[PDB]
């Protein structure tokens, strides 16, 4: 058993590290008072679920996480909230005013005033590690916070942990739920920062929630709250191989090994099935054939993109509930008939599958209903390249006419930063290119 | 078509699939970084403070 | 987040009494400072704009200044005169004499540093200060002059801290003296450097929407500042209220401000509402979103269809479904596009607050960083150089110390911000 | 009001569409990169289609599908017929072509007919391999030259007919009714683009279909549905739904829609072949006006709508 560190940076880190640790708490069976009755291993084990979560001598189970925010309204939400006995004090780090949307207050004036302490808490939690195999860093794009601060505290962590795998669940901006204009900004200048040092990245863009919670949960104005419960669905999917039992995904390094077969490239899609109202009276539950060929519908990916358009590298699907292979097989070889579904030309074309029997869990009061079996296809495509030209015209919009770059090189930044990191983007698109065509 | 390397465990199984086969900076210059841009903010300061003092 | 607001002058004092006035009622404060109100809603902000006092009363975070004592000694005498803090009445005893130079210079000088006491100790008590409110006149003497004086030694002591303001703008329609160009022009020089968002409220769009709109054949300047009063609210909704956003005024700045020099922005309200007379029949939120963007609802008095709008902020408040108001506002960009430039995207940003202000089920405050807000500069500008040609009145300001060339760069700084508002206008 | 963005100035075609929808008082014509357009007329080449369907409160149509390139290139589209089973190895319909990059498959066939004294005529037509094969380095498709044409009379003409059909957004097949028959001025000897005498016979070197039906009754007793038109739908049928998962937006955040000019030539034996496909292609001068209605009839008000045809649905 290799612990894991999960790290949650602005307020969209926190509000999903919230929603991803109370789902964690119901799949594991442990009281919102952090008491695991499961566990009749008292005050410790080597356990799976051991990964995420650590053990007191009262019997106190504790997520082995920390919450950082350069404003204290989010977190202390957290310190007050359902989960309040759940973290220990120190794991909740807030600074005193924000990074207002600015990368560089975030990354250089008001960042490097905290990144000292962060990495101090963080240390403390690797300290009661036997073997920590690396982190998981959840955060925006947009927020000067999750833009700026990430990509500082990703070259320490670099740094201080060289040997460990990093991995990020990241929020692409979407105007639809969007907090600043300089957004595309923030996304291109904590790309670049970060892109050696993550070792695979999740992005999850605010459209595509938005919309499927609108179309498939017939919520006319989704809440943060309902986009990050299903995000938390997803999360759960990904990293349900850590905490429970089997073969497939058990280390940080395999989603490398599976999913990442280029370093540069490594932002896997990820496409969930089926996301079904708790409101829906009468629902008919959706075969195993279904909700497989639901994972090629450009609808149920967190990336809108035409994968048909692109080439796969690697391919996972992650099922939970009564799923057993011979329908999995039967399954992949009707879609493959029916859908354009193209590798290059040095991967096999193969799926690694994983099954888990127990359903997924739904938090009570919730906007999902229960489902009798669900899936979560992993594929490297380059089809997500769609997201990175978009945001990329964005960027060269604003910066033709270096809009808002006063407020960047007012905290220290400088002009060359932003054509750094927008050339680095541009060799991003160009590798995706040759890969895909 | 092949299915490969089958675990099986009361929690779930996996398995693979195959269809077809195949045809660092360091601490020293982050502070580098970090104070130069720190240089800058301060200069862009004393000169405020020098305009204002004008 | 605290806000330490200064109202300076004649002008600055008026509305500023009136901005206390309305904000109060809307918290549930009454004249003693002792809140009465029915939601809890009211109290969760309220700490931006009031200090907390013993037996939990509530006292403006604000200071009022002017070189005359009579308007101030008014604003005692108002409904609302005695919530403010005593010790927070900073005055002299001469007066401007709508000379920019004495606000400035001469007797300006002699009191700045009494007020800067006042703002200091506001300051030290608060936990986590966003910066400075004033509201003052760009075309007397102490509100222009000292007003901008005051702004230059507050960014001189704290540097790192938004400055706002509220900044009436002169109109021969409603004039006071033939001088107010000059006093205007050199007072935009000042702001143009020293402020990060400064409302341009024009007093001949306040005259013309009194006239026209609200059927006022003579406006009083009580006409116009209930005008002014509904806007301020309005504009400081994001501030004194809860929201998803979580709004200051860094924020502000960061999204509506792509050059620092081009934060002047274009206030707007609907329904246009005149003092006293009731609305019975609320707005449609179709019917909001046009009124707001009706030029006949813009507080300077700017075509802007003109011009091209950098960034938009529009506030509603009342209970309204939130679909049809992202609608309705997505409606306005995607008929509109024309008037919005391509290269900022998603320059649109909407917030909605469920309480109303009083009087009205359904409102809607605009702010507009709109590339038109050049014609009311060309305005001043024209009126300047006409006396400025034949350097008529001039003496009333080189009698004070000042010298032709501060005039002859102030007029060459404002058509400066005339050029490069007509510069992204094509771009 | 709807919103449109035009960004082929060179598109015959769709200035004309351009213009009948302004015309309709209910379509403005933004600048060329505002993003907030309901519709987009889109360049040729590297058109941003994944930049489509990302504007909220905005339905957005392309006049192009993604994908429909592999119909439209000589290389792929002979590619995409061999190695697809649905145009199923050697269909009947489409010659013997070959891919050969500036040349093992061309030498086995080929020999074959040249020992067996069958006409070895491929195509730049030559009738000896190295001729051509090492001109052609100087990617390109090595097509086996149909030596019986169809005979055209009075004038011994060789020709090519051009069908024009519009796939829209639900991917409904339509062939439009008025086909264009181009024809060479002079007499064939044992190449038709009106690029490259012209007018003797008829005017401009076009000839249209109520003319061409005639001549085919009286010279040859037989109706132009039953001895062409009939293996012309089946071709531009059998293509465009071999590549319909590929390209069809059906479940996609955008929408699209595009024009296509197919090419067939007749033999003598009155059997029709594919030439090539284009996905941009020009109307004729005279149906111009006809064809750019039926394009805002059926492919752009059907998405948005105000307030007898002239197509063939072919039915799938
Ligand atoms: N899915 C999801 N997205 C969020 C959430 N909160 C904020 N966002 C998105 O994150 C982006 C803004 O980043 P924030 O996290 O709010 O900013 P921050 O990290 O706190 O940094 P600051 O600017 O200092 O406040 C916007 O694109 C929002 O749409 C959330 O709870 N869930
Ligand atoms: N196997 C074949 N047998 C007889 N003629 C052929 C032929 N293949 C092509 N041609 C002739 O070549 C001429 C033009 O070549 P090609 O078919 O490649 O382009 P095209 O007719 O579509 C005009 P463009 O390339 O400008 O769109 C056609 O008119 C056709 O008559
Ligand atoms: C200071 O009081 C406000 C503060 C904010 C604010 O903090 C803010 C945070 N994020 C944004 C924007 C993001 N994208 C935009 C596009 C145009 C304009 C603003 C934005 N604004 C917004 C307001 O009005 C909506 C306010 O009332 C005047
Ligand atoms: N809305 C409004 N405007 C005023 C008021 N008093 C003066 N003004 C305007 O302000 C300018 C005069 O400045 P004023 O404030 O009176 O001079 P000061 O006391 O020296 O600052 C003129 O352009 C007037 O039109 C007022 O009460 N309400
Ligand atoms: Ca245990
Ligand atoms: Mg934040
Ligand atoms: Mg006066």
């Amino acid at each position: 058993m290799r612990e894991c560190i999960s790290i949650h940076v602005g307020q969209a880190g926190v509000q999903i590290g919230n929603a991803c640790w109370e789902l964690y708490c119901l799949e594991h069976g442990i009281q919102p008072d952090g008491q695991m009755p499961s566990d009749k291993t008292i005050g410790g084990g080597d356990d799976s679920f051991n990964t995420f979560f650590s053990e007191t001598g009262a019997g106190k189970h504790v997520p082995r996480a920390v919450f950082v925010d350069l404003e204290p309204t989010v977190i202390d939400e957290v310190r007050t909230g359902t989960y309040r006995q759940l973290f220990h004090p120190e794991q909740l780090i807030t600074g005193k005013e924000d990074a207002a949307n600015n990368y560089a207050r975030g990354h250089y004036t008001i960042g490097k005033e905290i990144i000292d302490l962060v990495l101090d808490r963080i240390r403390k939690l690797a300290d009661q590690c036997t073997g920590l195999q690396g982190f998981l860093v959840f955060h925006s794009f947009g927020g000067g916070t999750g833009s700026g601060f990430t990509s500082l505290l990703m070259e320490r962590l670099s740094v201080d942990y060289g040997k460990k795998s990093k991995l990020e669940f990241s929020i692409y901006p979407a105007p639809q739920v969007s907090t600043a204009v300089v957004e595309p900004y923030n996304s291109i200048l904590t790309t670049h920062t970060t892109l050696e040092h993550s070792d695979c990245a999740f992005m999850v863009d605010n459209e595509a929630i938005y919309d499927i919670c609108r179309r498939n949960l017939d919520i006319e104005r989704p809440t943060y709250t309902n986009l990050n419960r299903l995000i938390s669905q997803i999360v759960s999917s990904i990293t349900a191989s850590l905490r429970f039992d089997g073969a497939l995904n058990v280390d940080l390094t395999e989603f490398q090994t599976n999913l990442v077969p280029y370093p540069r490239i490594h932002f896997p899609l990820a496409t969930y099935a089926p996301v079904i109202s708790a409101e829906k009276a009468y629902h008919e539950q959706l075969s195993v054939a279904e909700i497989t060929n639901a994972c090629f519908e450009p609808a149920n990916q967190m990336v809108k993109c035409d994968p048909r358009h692109g080439k796969y590298m690697a391919c996972c699907l992650l099922y939970r509930g009564d799923v057993v292979p011979k329908d999995v097989n039967a399954a992949i070889a009707t879609i493959k008939t029916k859908r354009s579904i193209q590798f290059v030309d040095w991967c096999p074309t193969g799926f690694k599958v994983g099954i888990n029997y127990q359903p997924p869990t739904v938090v009570p009061g919730g906007d999902l209903a229960k489902v009798q079996r669900a899936v979560c296809m992993l594929s490297n495509t380059t089809a997500i390249a769609e997201a990175w030209a978009r945001l990329d015209h964005k960027f060269d919009l604003m910066y033709a006419k270096r809009a808002f770059v006063h407020w960047y090189v007012g905290e220290g930044m400088e002009e060359g930063e932003f054509s750094e990191a927008r050339e680095d983007m541009a060799a991003l698109e160009k590798d995706y290119e040759e890969v895909g065509v | 078509m092949e299915v490969i390397e089958l675990n099986k465990c009361t929690s779930g199984q996996s398995f693979e699939v195959i269809l077809k086969p195949p045809s660092d900076p360091s601490l020293e210059e982050i502070q580098k970084k970090l104070e130069a841009a720190e240089e800058r903010r301060k200069y862009q300061e004393a000169e405020l403070l020098k305009h204002l003092a004008e | 987040r605290e806000i330490v607001h200064i109202q300076a002058g004649q002008c600055g004092n008026q509305i500023g009494a009136k901005f206390w006035e309305v904000i109060s009622d809307e918290h549930g404060i009454d004249p003693t400072g002792s809140y009465h109100g029915d939601s809890d809603l009211q109290l969760e902000r309220i700490n931006v704009y009031y200090n907390e006092a013993t037996g939990n009363k509530y006292v403006p975070r604000a200071i009022l200044v002017d070189l005359e004592p009579g308007t101030m000694d008014s604003v005692r005498s108002g409904p609302f005169g005695q919530i403010f803090r005593p010790d927070n009445f900073v005055f002299g005893q001469s007066g401007a004499g709508n000379n920019w130079a004495k606000g400035h210079y001469t007797e300006g000088a002699e009191l700045v540093d009494s007020v800067l006491d006042v703002v200091r100790k506001e300051s030290e008590s608060c936990d986590c200060l966003q910066g400075f409110q004033l509201t003052h006149s760009l075309g007397g003497g102490t509100g222009s002059g000292m007003g901008t004086l005051l702004i230059s030694k507050i960014r001189e002591e704290y540097p790192d801290r938004i400055m706002n303001t509220f900044s009436v703008m002169p109109s021969p329609k409603v004039s006071d003296t033939v001088v107010e160009p000059y006093n205007a022009t050199l007072s935009v020089h000042q702001l143009v450097e020293n402020t990060d968002e400064t409302y341009c409220i024009d007093n001949e769009a306040l005259y013309d929407i009194c006239f026209r709109t609200l059927k006022l054949t003579t406006p009083t300047y009580g006409d116009l500042n209930h005008l002014v009063s509904a806007t301020m609210s309005g504009v400081t909704t994001c501030l004194r209220f809860p929201g998803q956003l979580n709004a200051d005024l860094r924020k502000l700045a960061v999204n509506m401000v792509p050059f620092p020099r081009l934060h002047f922005f274009m206030p707007g309200f609907a329904p246009l509402t005149s003092r006293g007379s009731q609305q019975y029949r609320a707005l449609t939120v179709p019917e909001l979103t046009q009124q707001m963007f009706d030029s006949k609802n813009m507080m300077a008095a700017c075509d802007p269809r003109h011009g091209r709008y950098l960034t938009v902020a529009a506030i509603f408040r009342g209970r309204m479904s939130m679909k049809e108001v992202d609608e309705q506002m997505l409606n306005v960009q995607n008929k509109n596009s024309s008037y919005f430039v391509e290269w900022i995207p998603n320059n649109v940003k909407t917030a909605v607050c469920d309480i109303p202000p009083r009087g009205l089920k359904m409102s809607a405050t605009f702010i507009g960083n709109s590339t038109a807000i050049q014609e009311l500069f060309k305005r001043i500008s024209e009126q300047f150089t006409a006396m400025f040609r034949r350097k008529a009145f001039l003496h009333w300001y080189t009698g004070e110390g000042m010298d032709e060339m501060e005039f002859t760069e102030a007029e060459s700084n404002m058509n400066d911000l005339v050029s490069e508002y007509q510069q992204y206008q094509d771009a | 009001m709807y919103t449109f963005v035009v960004r082929d100035e060179n598109s015959s075609v769709y200035a004309e569409v351009s213009r009948l929808l302004l015309a309709t008082g209910q379509w403005k014509r933004l600048r060329k990169d505002n993003p907030r357009f309901n519709l987009m007329l889109g360049e040729r080449n590297r058109l941003p289609f994944g930049r489509l369907g990302h504007e909220p409160g905005l339905v957005q149509l392309v006049n192009y599908y993604r994908g429909a390139d592999k119909l439209c290139r000589k290389a792929s589209l002979v590619k995409l017929i061999k190695t697809s089973p649905e145009l199923s190895e050697s269909c009947t319909w489409f010659p013997e072509s070959y891919v050969i990059y500036p040349r093992e498959v061309f030498l086995a066939a080929y020999n074959r007919r040249r020992e067996g004294r069958e006409g070895n005529v491929w195509i730049l037509i030559s009738s000896e391999a190295s001729e051509l094969l090492d001109f052609i380095d100087e990617v390109h498709v090595i097509q086996k030259y149909l030596e019986k044409p169809l005979l055209l009379e009075p004038g011994h003409r060789k020709f090519d007919i051009r069908s024009w059909v519009l796939v829209d957004h639900l991917y409904n097949i339509y062939l439009y009714r008025e086909g264009v028959l181009r024809t060479s001025s002079e007499p064939y000897n044992s190449l038709t683009n009106h690029c490259i005498n012209y007018g003797r016979y008829e005017e401009g070197n076009e000839m249209f279909f109520e003319e061409f039906n005639q001549y085919l009754m009286d010279a040859l007793n037989t109706t132009l549905e039953n001895s062409i038109l009939l293996q012309i739908k089946h071709i531009i049928r059998s293509c465009l739904m071999c590549i319909e998962p590929a390209i069809s937006t059906k479940h996609l955040h955008y929408q699209s829609f595009q024009l296509f000019g197919f090419d067939f030539m007749v033999d003598e034996e009155l059997k029709v072949w594919l030439i090539e496909v284009n996905g941009a292609p020009a109307c004729a001068q005279k149906l111009y006006a006809e064809l750019c209605q039926g394009i805002v009839d059926v492919a752009i008000s059907s998405v948005f709508p105000l307030a007898t045809s002239i197509f063939i649905k072919l039915h799938h």
